[PDB]
């Protein structure tokens, strides 16, 4: 019941400054970082994350 | 009533209006009656039997065995005088005339809106007997885009909420639904479906006998010096609408001002028809050299 | 048609006919239809409402509808006044059937325009003066005098 | 129903939402029956076959 | 399930095909099922070669 | 109160229990009690406040 919330978004574009802009399904656009298990080789623009 | 920081029911709130519902009635009865509308002549009786008659006595309709209308469409050309028939009904039914535009149930965000379609019918039921006229259904009877997505869900929902409610608050008169449309061959069946509405009154630009009466009622108020015959004019302006007949009356009297006169005459009218009718579906001028 | 009942309503009153409710202008573009409209604005001096039919209709449905309620509602309080809407084909143009995304919104706007003019409502003394670029690109409803 | 300070599910709400009829008119179990039509007796017997 | 012949067909088509697909879909979902298909003289007609 | 932060709300309807339903321009309608800093005669559906 206490399970944490993670926002859903789709990748907008992959930046070359090691961050990705993922546009939420809330509305806004965010520049988000990344985890050390997840990489930009596994992401493509229009990848759900 | 809910609380802001906790959201618990503490009270009940009695709704009957919001600003939009307030502008929809009452005008304490218009200036148009069946006195002020000319003949059609048979379609006057029909519209009366469809609304007014079961209204006073759903007991007599049930008793017999017959289903009253589930909704009323008026369909026909513009300017034959339809929203004009709706004000007349309003004066003699004495039953609260709701005037609402079908454009206003489809709004920018969602259940402004959809909530509003169910709101008009809740009002209807407590105000009963009533008498809801909605008005040119072209945005509540629209076909589905599949999809426009912001636009389309609104038009689709609101379409369904109209039809399902009338079906269900009317086995017998209680709330009568009345309405009208300009066009319906532009859109798919929803109100042209016979499992929802079932009474579509054809209201057409007027018969010979109808034309004369309309000229008579308009001229009633006009100052005249008698040599006029309405019947001859009526023949010339065959195939014209009730509003064309009004447009000629208003020009004949302006014409009189140009002549320095305030009495209208047959000459004044015939000129007045020529101007108008010529900017309109046409006037003949040759029958060949092989026919008379 | 316009200057005369606005400035002296008595004379139409004496005959028993109604004042004019408007003027439709059509024909070849560039003959000075909107020019003429600016010409009467300088001599009426009775509050000239300037809108354009492509400034009606906005990004969500029913905001357009809202705009058409909003010009007429204002106009009834200032009346007499001139509402000159530049295109009526930009808010109501002939179709075979709608095809539907952009096309439907057009009849939605049309419903709102009818209604107020003298559809049902009191018109006061407006006097909605129209224009169209091309002869026939309107609907019969607008075409129809009254 | 979500416990909205974690936005995790705490309860499935019965009814589970009222469906929206499409492909109208749909009449699940029609009220018009073959006794409610006469005079096309032989057409009934064929459409049944 | 009734689809009328009035909805069917447009001046150019694609939406007309979707609603055949729509009633086929409902019929599978809501079995046993009788799909009423009128008015087959305005959506079926003579082939041209 | 006469100072900002202030918010325009437009009256939805007026209740005789001693409350007013105001439709806020933010979104939500709410019920708030009357005061002797207003008249409800002056209030009407569509009254700015
Ligand atoms: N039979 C009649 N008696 C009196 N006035 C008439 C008659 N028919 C039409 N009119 C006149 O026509 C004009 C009213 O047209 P109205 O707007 O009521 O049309 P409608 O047929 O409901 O049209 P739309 O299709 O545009 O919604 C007024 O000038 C009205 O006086
Ligand atoms: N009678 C005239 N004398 C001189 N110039 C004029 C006259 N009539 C129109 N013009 C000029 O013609 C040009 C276009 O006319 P205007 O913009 O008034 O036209 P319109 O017929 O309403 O057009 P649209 O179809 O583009 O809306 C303007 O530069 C205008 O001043
Ligand atoms: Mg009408
Ligand atoms: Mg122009």
């Amino acid at each position: 019941l206490r399970s944490p919330p993670l926002l859903v978004g789709v990748v907008s574009d992959i930046l070359e400054d090691g961050r990705v802009v993922v546009k939420s399904s809330t509305g806004p656009k965010f520049v988000v970082n990344t985890s050390q298990y997840i990489n930009e080789e596994e992401l493509k623009p229009g990848a759900r994350v | 009533a809910l609380n802001q920081q906790t959201l618990a029911i503490v009270n009940v709130l009695p709704t009957s209006k919001d600003p939009m519902v307030y502008g929809f009635e009452v005008e304490e009865k218009p200036e148009v009656s069946y006195e002020d509308i000319g003949g059609l002549d048979v379609q006057i009786e029909e519209i009366r039997e469809a609304v007014e008659l079961p209204l006073l006595k759903p007991e007599l309709f049930a008793e017999v065995g017959i289903e009253p209308p589930k909704g009323v469409l008026l369909y026909g050309p513009p300017g034959t005088g339809k929203t004009l028939l709706a004000k007349a009904v309003a004066n003699q039914t004495r039953a609260t005339f709701i005037r609402v535009v079908g454009s206003e149930f489809v709004q920018k965000y969602i259940g402004e809106g959809a909530r509003l379609v169910r709101e008009v019918f809740q009002l209807a039921k407590e105000k009963a007997p009533s008498i809801i006229f909605i008005d040119e259904l072209d945005a509540i009877a629209a076909r589905r885009t599949n999809s426009d997505t912001s636009g389309d869900r609104e038009v689709q929902r609101t379409m369904m909420q109209l039809l399902a409610e009338l079906d269900g608050f009317d086995p017998r008169g209680d709330v009568k639904v009345i309405g009208a449309t300009n066009r319906i061959d532009i859109l798919d069946p929803a109100i042209l479906r016979p499992g929802r509405f079932d009474r579509i009154i054809e209201v057409p630009l007027p018969t010979f006998e109808g034309r004369i009466q309309i000229f008579k009622i308009h001229t009633r108020k006009m100052k005249l010096a008698e040599d006029v015959d309405f019947k001859e004019l009526a023949r010339i302006t065959e195939g014209a609408s009730g509003a064309d007949i009004k447009a000629i009356c208003t020009e004949a009297g302006m014409f009189a001002i140009r002549e320095e006169r305030a009495k209208v005459t047959m000459l004044d009218f015939t000129k007045a028809i020529e101007k108008v009718l010529k900017k309109t579906t046409p006037i003949p001028d040759l029958k060949g050299v092989m026919f008379v």
